[PDB]
């Protein structure tokens, strides 16, 4: 179990607005491995997201399918995730072992800067998940 | 703060109608969007999700009951709090509705965990049907101790289905 | 979906050859419900993994990705590479309902892996609709 609150959450945040700068993602989210969304922030400039609890369900079932296949093949992992389309994409990472970071950009994005950022910003919120343990 | 119920059983059993029956009647406010991912003929073939309010949020999942699919099945069943086993009736189920039981056992011991560990309630459905098995010799092949609650339904017409909810829900929260 | 007699032939060497000029361990084509529907290992690789049960997870796996392509508006996400220290896999599409899967190590060349699993897909592709 991960239960966010008080400081860690709002350091949470904190990273996740400063994710949305630095890359020019629509959204930004903390969820666990569970399926639940623990942290989210959406850009301004951008619509209305997608049922974020749909997406953040969608996406931790992907990773948990991905992780097993890893595992089938004698691997502890494999790399973050970039699923591209058309014109929107994801950015999925690790936040630690219990979370995911999760990255939603449209085509005015930079992908070097998505994966960039996305990278340190996982990081920092594997180190905000272990002081709410 | 967030809790995951999972329907389980096997194949056929009526885990998404189960769900479906939750979301046609829980009012606009109180519950989130259903996603299904089943093929056409509409099996499930990874999950059902249903969030809803009962802060305190309850994600409920089901499983798809195939024996040939216990890889997706098992991913489903990670951080479960509570789990309502829903069994079959039909006569020509009552092994599958074993298997699937023992499956389930199997699974929870990959997690480190025992059917102790983990709120369990039986839902014993299909009573509709002509030749329906008496509830007590299901029950006594799911859970021959009578560990867990049960409680009968026809998830079709709604019979049981919250009660079932609540009955979990009930258990999970007196575990906190 | 079900691939007999000349389009299994068909299927199958398909998968030898882009074994062959990928240096993959194996290859298999998969239907959307996570069922074999054919599939070959490189005689000099080991034993592989359950192969039911990695078909089962890259169906899934693509069911909850293709879920997730058009809730956000998109027709489908492009081809996708798992890479791990060693291990790696290849997941394409093969048409509408079937999946080219090619798992390799370290010796598979990454160029070759995506351009011959590309391919495959598509000539697989054929033989599936060509089935029906
Ligand atoms: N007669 C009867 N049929 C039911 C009942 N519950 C579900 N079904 C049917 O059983 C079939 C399988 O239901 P579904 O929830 O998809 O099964 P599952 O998701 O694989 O467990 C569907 O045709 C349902 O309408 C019930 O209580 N009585
Ligand atoms: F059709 Al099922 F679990 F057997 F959804
Ligand atoms: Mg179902
Ligand atoms: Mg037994
Ligand atoms: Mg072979």
């Amino acid at each position: 179990s991960l239960v966010l609150y008080g400081a860690p959450y709002a350091a949470a945040v904190e990273v996740l607005e400063e994710t949305l700068r630095e890359t020019g993602a629509r959204y930004a989210l903390l969820i666990d491995r569970k399926g639940f969304v623990l942290a989210h922030k959406e850009a301004l400039w951008a619509p209305k997201p997608p049922p974020l609890d749909t997406l953040a369900t969608l996406v931790a079932s992907n990773a948990a399918a991905t992780q097993a296949l890893a595992k089938l093949l004698g691997e502890a992992r494999f790399q973050e995730e970039v699923h591209q389309g058309e014109r929107m994409g994801l950015y999925v990472d690790e936040a630690g072992e219990h979370a995911l970071l999760v990255l939603v950009f449209d085509e005015t994005a930079p992908l070097g800067k998505v994966k960039l950022h996305g990278k340190a910003a996982a990081a920092a919120l594997a180190a905000i998940a272990e002081e709410a343990l | 703060i967030n809790f995951k119920i999972v329907y389980y059983g096997p194949g056929l059993s009526g885990k998404t109608t189960n769900l479906k029956w939750i979301y046609s009647k829980v009012p606009e406010g109180r519950k989130g969007e259903m996603v299904s991912l089943a093929t056409e003929d509409e099996r499930t073939l990874f999950f059902d999700f249903l969030p809803l309010d009962i802060k305190t949020r309850f994600h409920l999942y089901t499983v798809p009951g195939q024996v040939f699919y216990n890889a997706s099945r098992k991913l489903i069943l990670r951080g479960v709090d509570g789990i309502v086993f829903v069994a079959d009736s039909a006569p020509n189920r009552l092994r599958a509705n074993a298997e699937s039981m023992r499956n389930m056992r199997e699974n929870l011991a990959e997690y480190g965990l025992t059917l102790d560990d983990v709120p369990i309630v039986i839902q014993v459905n299909k009573r509709d049907l002509p030749d329906a098995l008496p509830v007590e010799m299901v029950r006594a092949v799911v859970d021959p101790e009578g560990k867990f609650p049960v409680l009968e339904a026809v998830a079709t017409e709604g019979k049981g289905v919250f009660e079932t909810l609540k009955e979990v829900s009930r258990l999970v929260l007196a575990r906190v």
